[PDB]
């Protein structure tokens, strides 16, 4: 590892080798590995976290390697969800397609760790993880003439987010 | 002027003051019979007069004094003793109301005496221990009845100690005052 | 076993280029750049050090999270702003 | 107080389509995906007394 | 009484685990050491579950049966040098104490109890109030105290510890000709060291462990650690010793070859501890020092 | 039969014996809990193992048969300290043996002492078990009586004074009874084995460790971990619970007063809110206004006169967090709300129920919402009843209730909705570099005037002590306001509900100083920031 690492331009080796089946697209590829690689997680009692994980969403055209690269994804990372996030903790997220759903992912992307409670039961469990989406521009085709919200189903604090 | 606490009560400090001012027998280890002490409050004959392993009678102030070093040894009044403690127990127990006749100051001096001068008992001083507290807790379910007759006019007592009339003081006077209160006020 | 930090040297840099796109941002009347953007480059910059299992974050790879989040940044816009974001941005998007 | 000796490598395998009344009481190897699975509780042993885990 | 570190509290696993000796005697730096330790424990017949628990709470029988169970086991892994005898002191109901739990109670006390002119006087001013939160330790009145400082120990050795393997696995002991060097120049938190008492006691475990390691080249050893806010690198000259087992005594020298250096040299240096072996220097001078100090016949 | 003898004389002689200095610990203890009439005692193991090591090991080894001698032993000294009748004492216990993760308890353990810690996430209602008990025995009309404990019983067969197979019925008019309550305990959030739920516990307690924690908490507990009836020769597992762990003063008071005389407090709070945020003066005067409310009052015809205050937004993000944070009580919600709620409340089905929104929630408090226009079609209707009257009220499918909404509502947006709210104001940028540089550097440094706690607490200091009312002058000057106002705009609009809001903020303002009486001072600020427009 440390031999491969010494060499230059190993960061470019490896997103060459992400998802060998599928051709061209090499900022998707850049942005996969990044996810699967993530960074550092830190937090500060003095009113501040910062999540380590790293989310990713993808405007697809009809027939344009998404679902292929996602199940690329599910083979490759060590641990993963396919559509649930308690089987995610500390992996990866797969969505391939798209409001209970949506809420639920709302409260996923604002928070780490998921509380519930019911009949007076309350409980919490862990999320702690990278959420990789993928999504149909609002039909057929995406319009360029137009800014990203025009062409999606989704709350703006999700862009953000 | 003078402060909140002691307007109408003594503190314990004044209480184990007052108490130190009673005599007490002790042996001394060396001889001053032969500087003199020229005391103002007491008598001067006896420490200016002392041989060695005779007894004599001094003040407990300065009995303590002596005690702190070597000079000295302090013997224990004859009824901090295992037999006449069982006695007054079972005189306590015998007699549901009466207290039992111990002395005034006897809390205050058994916790001086086993402080500063626990090598001089004849007794083990593990069992003065247990029977001091035996004592203490039936006199004070003694006491606990006894609040239930407070009235406009007056109650006797008898043989309870200082220390223990000095713990109620400020409770027994202010219930009894307001007693008086409400009955003269319906007389005027 | 990797856990990347940053070097407190070039952070100045980032942060006067962090100023430069809100004032373009909002000259244009774009949506403006926030720190959530800032947030998201240095994590981006951290899985880029930990690629090649170097435990610093370096200039180059602040350079490409850099260019990263702004290429994306600049994707999300209508057709005009993005002539003008593309023109201004050209020292962050293709050079540095 | 006790030990148990585990077999491994047993030579020939069976889905569960092949197991016929033949193989009662016999060892056998099986491979499959665990659909579903109970809490664990203890049991007892003998029939003082004494309990062993189960599942 | 055992050479064991404080076994009558914490439990008798991080008795054996952080002593000073069983660390030179069976290597717990690395999973090689760790597996015989575990070994040991399987063999006295001692279930590892219950070797962890504390002391106070472990089960009456193993209690009263430990003087035994050392006679029969301790031979095999070389290690029969724990056997010795020691005082012990009770009062009352509250449980007893050894002398050696005793002042490694108090020496913990005296170490983390609670422009460069004045940094350094601040400095110097805590550590004396120290000597009042051990001297009021000595009364029997105060246990309350005493608990607090044994709680301080434990952590002591376990950051003390946690510094000596990765000394030893990263291999940062330079074998000179003369003598061995080590210098730290980082760590998890290097201000632990900047009191001499716990640099001391890191320069105690590594000198166990030069010991046994070989039966060759008893040396001198220096060690040393930097300070950011000085600058400045603390400096101790440390003896060789003999094992325990083992005829005049040696003598640290030291002493004059750091004086007779400070004599000669250019750098700018502090001597003002009782022991002299003790030093301080400013960064930058630290490798003409040595160098000088290596060049010296007096070493 | 002897051994029963002798297990409760040691026992009581340790409680007769244990001092540590001076003071006999155990003795005291029983004594001061008889008077305030609490039956219990609470020892601590290290000093049962000081004083005596054998009496540990017989408690260590058969818990279930001795804890109940243990508990007669203190009932026989609790009589001897305090008469020259009492209930049966409870034992209550504290150990510092290792924990155990709830997750690793097994076989191994059962009928031991254990020692663990989690969260509760359930809690039962009380109910009622026997201790002492009464029998009358059906045939010959013989009687008798039986005393359970609660250990691990069936009633008696042995007929007496035939008597027949099973003749013996129980008297309830003449038994004794006590509380008991089951709760669950669930293991540790980060103890948990990635990708799994966390697993949980059945446990029991009763007499005074009864009703001592509610739900969420997380807790530490001692007791015996043992089996209940309820495949083959299988039963479930449970605890018996034996030990658990877990306004203003003068001093307060004076520096909330020293505040209120300062000559430039409303400056000195404003200067206080969101201070990042540069510029923007009178928003933030408006959420001191905001927080500190008008008055309250009530008629004698009976009509009711609001206190709140309402304020829209039209950067804008930071306040509400803000506002959040600074208000005693706080919700903060986007305009689609959290269910199908909404913000205001509906019906849903299968039988027909109803649930409200984030206004019924924050009833009593402040609510704050992140994008008004996103408001659901019902709401927009619903708002104007829980704004103009401070309820919400439905008549559908059955159902036929009113709800509270009594509360300040903050709002941000980007029309006649407009109406509803006391002040609008529109949020204004600057774009200083030095501004974004020294946020960007904050960044970096977590990534590598009065504080909020005070603050809160001088909010809610005032809200509790001060109503103040208007003076006379006050009133001469809005009135001939108000009439030139609605002349000018005559010759050239104002109502009555704009001038009962501009009252409000009046008497917000003269809330600050903790004056009584409103003043001429106040009114003329109301006025000056009354310039929504
Ligand atoms: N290099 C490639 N580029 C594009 N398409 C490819 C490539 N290689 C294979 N394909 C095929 O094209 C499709 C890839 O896009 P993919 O998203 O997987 O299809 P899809 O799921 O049916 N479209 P959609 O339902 O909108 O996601 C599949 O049918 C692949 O078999
Ligand atoms: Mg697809
Ligand atoms: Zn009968």
């Amino acid at each position: 590892f440390r031999k491969i690492s010494r060499d230059r331009g190993i960061i470019d080796k490896i997103i060459s080798s992400m998802a060998p089946s599928i051709y061209g697209h090499r900022d998707i590829k850049t942005a996969v590995a990044c996810s699967l690689f993530g960074g550092v997680p830190k937090n500060v009692n003095g009113k501040h976290s910062i999540r380590g994980d790293i989310n990713v969403l993808l405007l697809g055209d009809p027939g344009t390697a998404k679902s292929q690269i996602l199940k690329y994804v599910e083979k490759t990372a060590h641990r993963a969800v396919f559509a649930a996030l308690v089987l995610a903790d500390k992996g990866v997220c797969l969505i391939d397609e798209f409001d209970q759903d949506r809420t639920s992912i709302h409260e996923a992307m604002e928070q780490q760790s998921i509380s519930i409670s019911k009949a007076g039961i309350v409980t919490t469990l862990q999320a702690r993880c990278s959420i990789i989406a993928a999504a149909n521009p609002n039909g057929g085709r995406y319009n360029s003439t137009l800014p990203l919200a025009q062409n999606v189903s989704l709350t703006e604090p999700i862009l953000s987010r | 002027s003078l402060p909140a606490h002691l307007q109408q009560t003594f503190s314990p400090e004044e209480i184990q003051f007052i108490v130190e001012n009673e005599p007490i027998k002790i042996f001394p280890r060396i001889t001053t019979r032969q500087t003199r002490w020229q005391l103002i409050t007491t008598d001067d004959k006896a420490l200016n007069n002392m041989v060695a392993m005779r007894s004599t009678e001094v003040v407990l102030w300065i009995a303590l004094l002596l005690k702190q070093q070597s000079k000295c040894s302090i013997v224990a009044p004859q009824w901090l003793t295992t037999k006449e403690l069982d006695r007054k127990i079972q005189y306590e127990k015998t007699h549901p109301d009466r207290f039992s006749e111990l002395p005034w100051n006897w809390l205050v001096l058994a916790r001086i005496l086993f402080n500063k001068a626990k090598d001089d008992f004849h007794d083990p001083i593990h069992e003065l221990r247990g029977k001091i507290q035996d004592l203490r807790e039936i006199r004070q379910i003694k006491v606990l009845k006894g609040l239930k007759y407070l009235n406009e006019s007056h109650l006797q007592l008898d043989n309870l100690s200082l220390l223990e009339i000095n713990e109620l003081r400020p409770f027994i006077t202010e219930i009894m005052d307001k007693l008086r209160e409400i009955h003269t006020a319906s007389l005027t | 076993k990797i856990y990347p930090k940053l070097h407190q040297m070039d952070m100045d840099k980032v942060s006067r280029v962090y100023a430069d796109l809100r004032r373009e941002s909002i000259s244009t009347g774009s949506f403006p750049i926030t720190v959530r953007h800032l947030e998201s480059i240095l994590r981006i910059a951290e899985s880029f050090a930990k690629m090649r299992l170097s435990e610093f974050v370096s200039s180059y790879d602040l350079d490409r999270a850099i260019k990263v989040v702004v290429d994306s940044f600049v994707d999300a816009q209508k057709v005009s702003v993005r002539r003008q974001l593309r023109r201004s941005f050209a020292i962050y998007t293709l050079g540095h | 107080s006790e030990i148990h000796v585990r077999i491994s490598d047993f030579p020939t395998i069976y889905s569960l389509r092949e197991l016929r009344e033949s193989n009662l009481s016999s060892l056998v190897r099986v491979t499959g995906v665990v659909t579903r699975r109970t809490g664990v509780f203890p049991q007892l042993k003998y029939v003082k007394t004494v309990y062993r885990n189960y599942q | 009484d055992y050479y064991l570190f404080l076994l009558r509290h914490s439990s008798l696993y991080d008795s054996f685990y952080y002593s000073n000796y069983v660390n030179a005697k069976l290597s717990l730096w690395n999973e090689n050491g760790k597996k015989r330790l575990h070994k040991m424990f399987a063999r006295m017949g001692i279930p590892l579950s219950t070797a962890q628990e504390t002391w106070l709470y472990m089960d009456h029988s193993i209690k009263r049966e430990l003087g035994i169970i050392f006679d029969k086991n301790l031979d095999r892994y070389g290690l029969q040098d724990i056997i010795r005898d020691g005082f012990v002191r009770t009062l009352g109901y509250r449980g007893s104490i050894s002398a050696s739990e005793f002042v490694e109670a108090l020496t913990a006390l005296l170490e983390v109890g609670n422009n460069s002119a004045q940094k350094l006087t601040n400095l110097r001013k805590r550590w004396v109030s120290n000597f009042w939160l051990s001297w009021d330790a000595l009364d029997d009145r105060k246990v309350e105290l005493l608990n607090r400082g044994i709680q301080l120990a434990q952590d002591l050795q376990r950051a003390i510890f946690n510094t000596g393997v990765a000394i030893l696995e990263k291999k940062l002991i330079k074998h000179l000709r003369i003598y061995r060097l080590c210098v730290l120049q980082d760590g998890p938190d290097l201000d632990l060291y900047r009191n001499p008492l716990t640099l001391l006691r890191l320069g105690n475990w590594l000198i166990e462990c030069c010991a046994e390691s070989e039966d060759k080249q008893l040396l001198p050893m220096v060690l040393a650690s930097i300070d950011e806010n000085t600058d400045t690198y603390l400096v101790a000259g440390l003896t060789p010793r003999y094992p325990r087992g083992l005829k005049k005594p040696i003598l640290n020298n030291f002493s004059m070859a750091f004086q007779q250096i400070t004599a000669e040299t250019d750098a700018k240096v502090r001597i003002d501890n009782f022991e002299s072996s003790i030093i301080e220097i400013r960064r930058e001078d630290l490798s003409p020092f040595l160098e000088k100090l290596t060049l010296s016949g007096l070493l | 039969d002897d051994d029963n003898t002798e297990i409760i004389k040691s026992f009581k002689n340790f409680i007769l014996e244990f001092r540590l200095d001076s003071q006999f610990i155990y003795r005291d203890q029983l004594r001061n809990n008889i008077l305030v009439k609490n039956y219990s005692l609470t020892v601590n193991m290290e000093h049962l193992i000081g004083y005596n090591e054998d009496i540990y090991k017989k408690l260590s080894d058969e818990p279930s048969d001795i804890i109940p001698l243990f508990e007669t032993a203190i009932t026989q000294v609790a009589k001897r300290i305090s008469i020259l009748s009492l209930p049966t004492f409870q034992l209550i216990l504290n150990s510092n043996a290792n924990q155990i993760p709830l997750r690793d308890l097994d076989s191994e353990h059962v009928s031991k002492i254990v020692r663990l810690s989690g969260i509760i996430i359930s809690t039962s209602v009380l109910s009622s078990r026997a201790t002492y008990l009464s029998i009358m025995c059906r045939n010959c009309r013989h009687t008798t009586s039986i005393t359970i404990n609660n250990f691990n019983v069936s009633l008696p067969r042995s007929c007496l004074s035939n008597c027949g197979p099973d003749p013996y019925i129980i008297i309830h008019e003449s038994s004794k009874f006590i509380d008991q309550q089951f709760l669950k305990l669930q293991e540790i959030p980060e103890l948990v084995p990635v990708g799994e739920m966390p697993r949980n516990l059945t446990m029991t307690c009763d007499r005074y460790l009864t009703n001592k924690v509610i739900p969420g908490t997380r807790v530490t507990i001692v007791g015996i971990y043992s089996i209940y009836n309820s495949g083959v020769a299988i039963r479930t597992p449970y605890i018996k619970i034996l030990g658990i762990q877990s306004m203003f003063t003068e001093e307060e008071e004076e520096e909330f007063l020293q505040l209120s005389r300062n000559p430039k407090l409303y400056e000195i709070l404003t200067n206080s809110i969101a201070p990042s945020i540069f510029g923007n003066e009178d928003i933030k005067k408006a959420i001191v206004c905001l927080l500190m409310g008008g008055s309250k009052k009530i008629l004698p015809d009976g009509m009711r006169l609001r206190g709140d205050i309402n304020v829209l937004l039209l950067a804008k993000s930071q306040l509400l967090k803000f506002v959040e944070k600074v208000s005693p009580i706080a919700v903060y919600t986007s305009g689609k709300g959290s269910s199908a709620a909404g913000l205001t409340a509906s019906v849903q089905r299968r039988e027909f129920y109803l649930e409200g929104g984030a206004m019924v929630l924050a009833d009593g408090g402040v609510v704050c919402i992140d994008e008004f226009d996103k408001m659901r079609d019902e709401d927009r209707v619903a708002i104007h009843e829980a704004m103009e009257q401070q309820t919400i009220s439905i008549a559908k499918a059955g159902i036929t209730t009113v709800l509270n909404s009594r509360t300040s509502v903050l709002a941000a947006a980007n029309t006649t909705i407009l109406s509803r709210f006391d002040m609008i104001f529109i949020v204004k940028d600057d774009h200083n570099e030095e501004r974004d540089i020294s946020i960007a550097n904050h960044v970096i440094n977590i990534h590598t005037e009065i504080s909020i706690e005070k603050m809160k607490r001088y909010i809610t200091y005032c809200r509790l002590k001060c109503a103040p009312r208007l003076s006379p002058q006050a009133a001469e000057k809005l009135s001939s306001n108000f009439v030139t106002i609605r002349k000018q705009l005559l010759i050239n609009p104002i109502t009555i509900r704009q001038l009962e809001a501009i009252i409000r903020i009046t008497e917000s303002l003269a809330k600050l100083e903790l004056s009584p009486i409103a003043q001429e001072r106040h009114v003329d600020e109301a006025i000056r920031l009354f310039q929504a427009s």
